[PDB]
């Protein structure tokens, strides 16, 4: 492990990837998941359901069925099993992570109903309420002040509200029919969709953070952005990447790109830009650079 | 009606 750092970090520094690179890198990617659609690798046959198309927040960005999200906690009638959102699998198992949309109106109370199902403890949204004037997620959380909103039989209140530097982490208290969970929605603003931050800095704190609260995959952690593909996928690639260095199994062939090639099969689209192709590298290799020294 | 994509 410490010889696959150093070459890992040596060869970085003996060929700088360019933006001509870096571009004709994702390129690749696009001209996958667009060989996808043509051969019919994954259907998105229940996504495209007439009763479930205005369930999607974007036309295009249609979860694949073989790792779609599945819903089967019934609170009412008309309570159905479809929500935009696929598992991830992670360093270990499968459901390690949650890639979901921003909740619609008419799907907060699925959102909530997921979270519930899947015992989920953490949630990341890396998105804005607006963003370029439009409207790019609907609030699903409460805050201070505010008492419980209520979605459904779901009632969520705020606890605290940790405001670090570049994010906010929110406590909430989820009351479902009897039992209350604690939920810690991390809340990444100034980053929209796609854009970039600099630095590549509070991302890793955010993660850090996140990591602090579950060390493990015991449960799904829920990773949402408006769409689910592009911040979204930048944390997944960038998480599950510091999971292999800090268990020390970051093989001799890694790659950032089959990394994410791997991803997209997945959930459609994942990191939707070069730029935020660039800004998971930049991320892995601080990463690296962060544990050459928790050897030293 | 309504995309992604994207960038």
């Amino acid at each position: 492990q410490r010889e696959i750092l150093q070459k890992f970090l040596d060869e970085a520094q003996s060929k700088k990837i360019t933006k001509e690179e870096f571009a004709n890198e994702f390129l690749k990617l696009k001209r996958q998941s667009t060989k996808y659609k043509a051969d019919k690798t994954y259907p998105t046959t229940v996504a495209e359901k007439p009763k479930n198309i205005k369930k999607n927040r974007y036309k295009d960005i249609l979860p694949y069925d073989y790792s779609r999200v599945e819903l089967s906690l019934i609170t009412s009638d008309e309570d159905s099993s479809y929500i935009n959102a696929n598992f991830i699998k992670g360093v270990y198992g499968p459901k390690a992570y949650i890639a979901t949309q921003g909740p619609l109106s008419t799907t907060l109370l699925d959102f909530w109903r997921m979270i519930w199902e899947y015992s989920v403890l953490i949630i990341v949204m890396a998105c804005m309420e607006y963003e370029m004037g439009k409207k790019k997620c609907e609030r699903y959380w409460a805050e201070p002040g505010e008492m419980q909103l209520e979605f459904g039989p779901f009632s969520v209140s705020c606890e605290a509200e940790k405001r670090k530097s570049d994010y906010i982490i929110r406590t909430l208290k989820v009351k479902f029919n009897s039992e209350t969970r604690t939920i810690y929605q991390f809340h990444y603003k100034n980053w929209p969709a796609h854009d970039v931050p600099s630095s590549i800095d509070p991302i890793l704190e955010l993660i850090w953070d996140v990591r602090c609260y579950q060390e493990d995959d015991s449960v799904p952690i829920c990773i949402h952005s408006s769409a689910g593909c592009g911040r979204t996928g930048v944390i997944c690639a960038i998480d599950y990447t510091w999971m292999l260095l800090k268990d020390g199994i970051i093989p001799e062939n890694f790659s950032v790109f089959s990394l994410i090639r791997e991803m997209r099969t997945q959930r459609p689209s994942l990191v939707q830009t070069q730029e935020q192709y660039e800004l998971v590298y930049n991320a892995v290799l601080e990463l690296f650079k962060r544990q050459m020294d928790v050897i030293r | 009606d309504n995309e992604y994509t994207a960038r």
